[PDB]
């Protein structure tokens, strides 16, 4: 029943943690894989965390409580990454050239 | 029309006066009959007004809602482009092109005063700078406590003054003089004081005269204890002379906040 | 009715996600500046956060049997599926104590080196809605103790539904960002 | 009576601040002893403090921005004063530490408590009015975020008496505002102000946005909505997700100052510049949180006094989107001289402008409903064609600014000094005098004064003008903001100028008060009978003036846009139902004042270091918290009886007055 889509949910964030954890505690002979693999699971496992957990839904509040979570990840991601680019060339400057 | 901004001195300055007008000027375009319909359309229009057109239900045209997107739009990318080019022309940090062999200031600001050293001299001041005219002045600005903004307003652009961090600024002077600068960043109690004076001599033979006279005093700035007795916090500080530098005293305070 | 108030709160989390990145933001920032300090490959211990993980990650699917049993109408069994939940996110809350209580002991607070505030303010700030959610569950347990399964109860339950399910989607961006990326 | 308070924190030996200090404590026990006179503690209580009305929240909140307006007003006018006697050489009053305290509270106060609330108060009071709503979403978290934002005006207040407020600027940046460089109380004062007062503007934002998308009446889509509610659910959509920013900034410089840890510090691996980039994150959108349901209301009062339908819908629709997105990524052209690259500069130099064309699309769409309209000069109508004129001229100045190279000498210059109180006067201030005007009616029963409103308006136009473009000229010469003792005598007989245009503006906050008197004095002569005193278009003049408190006895079903002019015209709305049914309202709580107490009292006390207060009153907020969570009485049914006694008091009002 329901069960399933908690307990699919369960399973598959086991594996994507494990991996992630395992690559880091290993060593995995480069870091550039890691650090792909370790931001490809973090973004699939929050998907598997809104679907099965949050239920997220395209038809839930006649279309919105997905357009207000569409919106706010554009805001985190102009927020963060607008930031980060921001202080990186501050940073770049005020140095000793 | 004579201040300060609308009449400058600098190469800087006088390339932002072009930029301040022809961005003013663009923008008149729309503004201009936007004020102008406001009261236009006022005058025209009143309810006792019986001779002008009603139309209550007309609320959409294609053609008016395209030129009312259409020249905004229009203005916009010629303003951008504008915008783009001046950018990356008058940036501080860009050297000007003089082939002069510009002269370096290194610019620390205290609690409130503003210390300027010149390292290829071996000079160190209080609350004045001279340089020559015609010469490019290379600007490296640091604090030595809270945010300050180095300004001298007649010869071109400011920049902030940072703890730890070194920002770096680009003048010249076309015409000699002598210009007030200010700090344009508050700074505390004694920020109403942070002024000083930016002599741009009418050759070298007076800047060597300048930097002769300021190395006959018995002031030095030898080690980071007369600095420290120096940046002790005071207002309205007089012109002083110091005759003798540490020889990178200007990387020193920027390692007393990255060390 | 009750869901308008369950989306009124999901907007909140919305807000409370802006939050968070405003912290993450932050963290980027200053991961680097560590003032002559430890670094995060000399503080952060691998096992004890897969520990951690697991144990947030184990809360969410026992509030998800709590949810499961409020849509039957055993009453019993959604207060013995908030008793486990309780447990395992007083789990994760007693282990980031015991290890703020390592680092401000051993002179790695946040009062030393600003990678430090920047690790505090973040992990910290997770595990003040870790802390928040287990009152939050407490104050519902004894009321559907007292009231049972009523409609103000059942809004209850989705509400922290929604709260609970959100800290461990911050959880992951917290051990990836910080944790695995600072132990590289 | 712990911490560090001392009694020598009272500013004795201080006599500017001491009259003013018993010029509020007489004057709130004289208010105090006219209560307990009339009898109306009782009155006061059930009916407006726990109101959970929002017609009631939305009155109250402009009753705090109008007082604020007045405290926010008399220390700007000690600025223009100190300032024309700075230059000319004197020392006069208003010494540096006394200045800096000024223009830091000048900035808070007018900002948070008197722009902020009376945006906020204008939406209260209207929105669920024009979407056919009985209440708001969530109407206790309403009232509680309405006395979040006394806790904010109780503290900036009590900081005049109890220690000193911060001498930082209105955003108090790094170093400046740490601890060892303020190590005062008046940052702190500074942080708990905002953090209190900003936790309720959120849960307004979040309250207005639910509101807007679920409580709609039957058949009013999105784009049949008014486009007053289309700029209120824009601007609430910044409130939740830009305050969360300014939520976070204010504690990191909290825990940088109580905890010491290193944030925004100099030396050990704290960075001052990501303050400066996350407090104008909020700062940006906290501008367009103001300017934005200013554009509904002078949208809706364009449309009505030019007896005409607005133009274009979807373009000023479309318009107010564009902002709303458009507002994030605009934020770095307040530090353009911090050294950033030319292409970061360039970037967002380029989309400040961008944001400037769909603010000229919402002028132009006011230009033409007002093109072959039947003009009525109404006093709002006046400040409509005022807004139009001065916003444009305040709008140009900063596309001037959003250059970087036009930036670097105009950085921080009385040019931005005007020309930011070109676009708040000129557009918010201006805007919420005009709804005053326009919602006075719907609010109270009876119209205000239209001799004393014009009056009121000569005088904050181009006595505003005699005020602020003297600054323009200032801002070219080269004086600087925040300048206090020996300025210049090249900038005298231009600060000369800009004091007397504050005193016309004074003026015009005097003409306001005899309005509101005049009004008061003589209302049973203007009352406003069938709740149309104007031609309205919306589903708000379709009520009575006052509204039935519950606001309508049947909800409206909607079939197009202009709601009720389309009623009128199909000779309904003045329609009795045959029947009807009980209406579930809420109750009024006392507790969001208790909640609101005990936060005054942790916030004094986390200032003060009072640490056993500090936990009573942050477990008193919590505690009343999950006592309120075990009421089960929070709503009600209003009977048949009360509602039709209610109605045939309006139809027959209707019958009596022609209709
Ligand atoms: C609510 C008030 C408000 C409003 C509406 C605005 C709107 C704008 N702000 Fe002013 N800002 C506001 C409040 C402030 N801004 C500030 C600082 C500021 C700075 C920093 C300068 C500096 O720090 O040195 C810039 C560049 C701007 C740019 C703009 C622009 C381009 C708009 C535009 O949105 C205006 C758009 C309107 C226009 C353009 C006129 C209408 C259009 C017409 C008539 C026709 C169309 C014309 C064209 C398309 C050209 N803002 C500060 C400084 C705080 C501090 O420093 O302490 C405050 C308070
Ligand atoms: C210390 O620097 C100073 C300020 O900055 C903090 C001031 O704001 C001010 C205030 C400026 C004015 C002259 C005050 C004039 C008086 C008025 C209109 C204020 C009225 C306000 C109230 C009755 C509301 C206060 C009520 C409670 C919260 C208690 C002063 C005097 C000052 O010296
Ligand atoms: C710096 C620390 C500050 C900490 C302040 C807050 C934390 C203290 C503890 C709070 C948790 C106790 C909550 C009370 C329990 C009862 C709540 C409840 O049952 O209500 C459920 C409610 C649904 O609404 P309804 O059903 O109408 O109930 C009305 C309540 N009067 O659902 C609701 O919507 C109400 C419950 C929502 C709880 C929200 C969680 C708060 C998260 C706070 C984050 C703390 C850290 C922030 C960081 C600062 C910035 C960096
Ligand atoms: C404790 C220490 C700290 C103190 C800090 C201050 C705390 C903040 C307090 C702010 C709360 C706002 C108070 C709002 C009261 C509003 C009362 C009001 O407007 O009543 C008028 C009433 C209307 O009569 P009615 O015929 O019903 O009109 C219908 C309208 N729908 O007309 C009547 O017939 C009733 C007549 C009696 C009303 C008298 C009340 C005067 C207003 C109260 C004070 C407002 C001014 C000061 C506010 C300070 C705000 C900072
Ligand atoms: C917010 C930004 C900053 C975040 C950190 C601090 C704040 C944390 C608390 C935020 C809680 C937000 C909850 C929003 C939910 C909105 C939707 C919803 O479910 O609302 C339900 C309810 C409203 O129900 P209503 O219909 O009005 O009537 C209820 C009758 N019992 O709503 C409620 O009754 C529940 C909410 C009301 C109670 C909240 C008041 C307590 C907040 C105290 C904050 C303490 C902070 C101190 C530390 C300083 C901060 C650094
Ligand atoms: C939200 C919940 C906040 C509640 C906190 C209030 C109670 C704090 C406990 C204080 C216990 C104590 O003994 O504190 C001593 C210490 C400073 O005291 P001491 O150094 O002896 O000298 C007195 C004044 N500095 O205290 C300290 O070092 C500072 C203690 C206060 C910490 C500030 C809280 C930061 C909140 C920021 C929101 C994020
Ligand atoms: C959309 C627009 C929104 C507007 C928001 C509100 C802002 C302004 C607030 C004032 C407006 C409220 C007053 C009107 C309400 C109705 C008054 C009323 O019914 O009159 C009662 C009372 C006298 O009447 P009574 O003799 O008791 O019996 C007759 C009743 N019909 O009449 C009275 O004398 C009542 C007095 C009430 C006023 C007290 C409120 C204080 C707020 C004032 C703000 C600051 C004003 C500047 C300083 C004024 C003092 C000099
Ligand atoms: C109505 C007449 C007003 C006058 C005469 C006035 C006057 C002033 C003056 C003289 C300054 C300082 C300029 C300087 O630093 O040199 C100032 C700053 C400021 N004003 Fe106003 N003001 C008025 C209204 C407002 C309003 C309505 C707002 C609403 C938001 C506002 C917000 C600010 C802010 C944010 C500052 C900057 C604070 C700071 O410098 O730290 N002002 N005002
Ligand atoms: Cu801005």
């Amino acid at each position: 029943g329901s069960v399933k889509t908690y307990m699919t949910g369960f399973i598959l964030s086991i594996i994507l943690t494990v991996i992630p954890f395992w690559m880091v505690m290993t060593g995995a002979a480069s870091p550039a894989v890691i650090l792909g693999t370790i931001l490809a699971m973090a973004v699939v496992q929050v998907l598997v965390h809104l679907v099965c957990f949050l239920h997220m839904n395209t038809k839930s509040d006649e279309g919105w409580n997905m357009t207000a979570f569409v919106f706010t990840v554009l805001i985190i991601a102009i927020l963060v990454v607008g930031s980060i680019w921001i202080m990186w060339n501050l940073n770049y400057n005020m140095m000793m050239h | 029309c004579n201040s300060a901004l609308l009449d400058p001195k600098g190469q800087i300055g006088l390339e932002q006066r072009s930029l301040i007008l022809t961005a003013f000027g663009l923008m008149l375009i729309v503004v201009i009959p936007a004020i102008l319909m406001a009261v236009g359309f006022a005058w025209k229009y009143r309810a006792s007004n019986k001779d002008a057109k009603y139309s209550p239900n007309w609320s959409h045209s294609n053609k008016v809602e395209a030129v009312v997107w259409t020249v905004p739009i229009l203005i916009i990318i010629f303003l951008a482009v504008l915008t783009w080019k001046t950018t990356h022309a008058l940036e501080p940090s860009k050297p000007l092109a003089h082939d002069e062999k510009p002269i370096t200031i290194e610019v620390v600001s205290m609690d409130w005063k503003w210390f300027f050293i010149y390292p290829e001299q071996g000079i160190a001041t209080v609350n004045e700078i001279a340089f020559p005219a015609n010469t490019p002045v290379y600007f490296k600005v640091t604090s030595n406590s809270v945010m300050n903004s180095f300004f001298i307003p007649r010869l071109g652009s400011q920049i902030y003054a940072m703890a730890g961090m070194q920002t770096r600024l680009h003048l010249i002077a076309n015409e000699p003089g002598t210009y007030d600068g200010i700090s344009a960043s508050y700074s505390g109690p004694g920020f109403s004081g942070m002024k000083f004076k930016a002599i741009a001599t009418p050759d070298r033979a007076a800047f060597d005269q300048w930097v002769a006279k300021a190395k006959q005093s018995p002031n030095t700035m030898s080690d980071m204890a007369a600095f420290e007795k120096l940046a002790a916090p005071s207002e309205y500080n007089q012109v002083e002379y110091f005759s003798n530098v540490k020889p990178d005293l200007f990387a020193d305070v920027i390692n007393k906040f990255m060390a | 009715a009750g869901g308008t108030k369950i989306f009124g709160f999901w907007i909140y989390l919305m807000s409370d996600c802006i939050l968070f990145s405003i912290l993450f933001a932050t963290y980027a920032v200053l991961v680097n500046g560590t003032a002559g300090g430890p670094t995060g490959k000399d503080i952060f211990e691998l096992p004890f956060v897969l520990v951690e993980t697991f144990l947030l990650l184990f809360s969410s699917i026992t509030y998800g049997m709590a949810a499961i049993a409020m849509y039957k109408n055993n009453k019993s069994q959604v207060i013995s599926w908030l008793a486990l939940t309780w447990l395992f996110g007083a789990g994760f809350i007693g282990m980031e104590i015991y290890e703020f209580h390592h680092l401000i002991v051993n002179g790695m607070g946040p009062d030393r080196s600003g990678f430090l505030s920047a690790f505090f303010a973040l992990v910290g700030t997770h595990g003040l809605h870790v802390t928040s959610g287990l009152i939050w569950m407490a104050v519902l347990m004894v009321q559907i103790a007292r009231r049972g399964l009523t409609s103000t109860n059942r809004t209850r339950i989705m509400c922290l539904s929604l709260f609970w399910h959100f800290l461990d989607v911050v959880w992951i961006c917290v051990f990836t960002v910080v944790y695995l990326m600072g132990a590289m | 009576m712990f911490g560090k308070l001392s009694l020598d924190a009272v500013p004795f030996h201080e006599p500017i601040v001491m009259v003013t200090i018993a010029g509020i404590i007489l004057g709130g026990l004289a208010l105090v002893g006219l209560i307990t006179y009339f009898g109306k503690w009782t009155y006061l209580w059930k009916e407006w403090l726990t109101s959970v009305d929002h017609k009631r929240l939305g009155i109250m909140y402009i009753i705090v921005a109008i007082v604020m307006l007045l405290r926010g007003f008399a220390d700007a006018i000690m600025m223009r004063s100190q300032q024309a006697l700075a230059s000319a050489g004197e020392a006069g009053f208003l010494p540096p530490h006394h200045y800096d305290q000024i223009f830091t509270a000048h900035g808070v106060i007018m900002i948070f408590f008197v722009a902020m609330p009376f945006v906020i108060g204008l939406m209260n009071l209207v929105v669920p009015l024009q979407i056919g709503a009985r209440d708001v979403a969530f109407p206790f978290l309403n009232n509680l975020s309405f006395w979040f934002t006394v806790v904010g005006v109780i503290l900036v207040n009590v900081s005049l008496g109890v220690g000193e407020f911060a001498q930082t600027g209105w955003l108090a940046y790094p170093p400046l505002s740490g601890i060892e460089y303020s190590p005062g109380v008046g940052v702190d004062y500074w942080i708990w102000s905002l953090q209190l007062s900003g936790i309720g503007t959120t849960l307004t934002g979040i309250n207005f946005f639910v509101t807007i998308l679920k409580m709609r009446a039957p058949g009013m889509t999105m784009f049949k909505m008014p486009v007053f509610t289309w700029a209120s659910l824009c601007a609430n959509v910044l409130i939740i997700a830009s305050f969360p920013i300014l939520t976070v900034t204010v504690a990191l410089l909290t825990l940088d100052r109580y905890l010491g840890t290193h944030f925004f510090t100099n030396d050990m691996g704290g960075n001052m510049m990501m303050y400066i980039n996350l407090i104008w994150a909020w700062g940006h959108p906290e501008v367009y949180i103001l300017i934005l349901p200013v554009f509904g209301v002078f949208s809706e009062i364009a449309a009505t006094f030019s007896r005409k339908r607005l133009f274009g819908y979807t373009s000023l629709v479309w318009a107010t989107v564009c902002i709303t997105v458009l507002s994030f990524i605009v934020w770095l052209h307040h530090f353009f001289t911090m050294g950033a690259g030319a292409n970061v500069n360039a970037f967002f130099g380029i989309t400040t402008m961008i944001i400037a064309i769909p603010t000229g699309v919402k002028i132009f769409n006011w230009l033409f409903t007002m093109y072959q309209g039947r003009i009525v000069f109404h006093s709002a109508m006046l400040w409509t064609i005022g807004f139009i004129v001065t916003f444009s001229v305040g709008g140009m100045t900063g596309v001037l600014l959003a250059v970087p190279g036009a930036d670097f000498v105009l950085h921080n210059s009385l040019f931005l000094i005007a020309h930011f109180h070109n676009v708040i006067i000129g557009g918010v201030v201006f805007g919420c005098f005009a709804g005053m005007t326009y919602w006075w009616p719907k609010a109270f029963g009876f119209k205000l004064n239209e001799t004393w409103g014009k009056r009121a308006f000569w005088f904050w136009i181009i006595g505003f003008f005699v005020a602020f473009m003297p600054l323009y000229a200032l801002g070219f010469m080269g004086m600087t903001r925040r300048l206090s003792q020996q300025i210049d005598p090249q900038f005298h007989t231009m600060l000369m100028i800009a004091a007397s245009g504050a005193v016309l503006i004074a003026l015009g906050i005097l003409c306001l008060v005899i309005q509101m008197y005049v009004s008061i004095r003589d209302r049973d002569q203007n009352r406003d009978l069938t709740g149309d005193p104007w031609g309205g278009r919306t589903l708000e003049w379709a009520t009575s003036s006052p509204p039935p408190f519950y606001n309508f006895a049947v909800v409206p079903h909607v079939h197009e846009r202009d709601a009720f002019w389309e009623m009128k015209e199909k000779g309904e709305a003045y329609k009795k139902p045959d029947h009807y049914e009980e209406i579930h309202m809420p109750k009024n709580s006392g507790a969001g004042i208790v909640i609101a107490a005990f936060s005054t009292i942790f916030g004094f006390a986390m200032i003060w270091h009072i640490w056993w207060l500090a936990i009573v009153g942050f477990a008193g907020m919590i505690i009343t918290w999950i006592v309120k969570s075990f009421d089960e009485d929070v709503d009600y049914y209003v009977p048949v009886a009360e509602i039709e006694k209610l109605e045939n008091q309006h139809f027959d009002e209707i019958t009596k007055a022609g209709l």
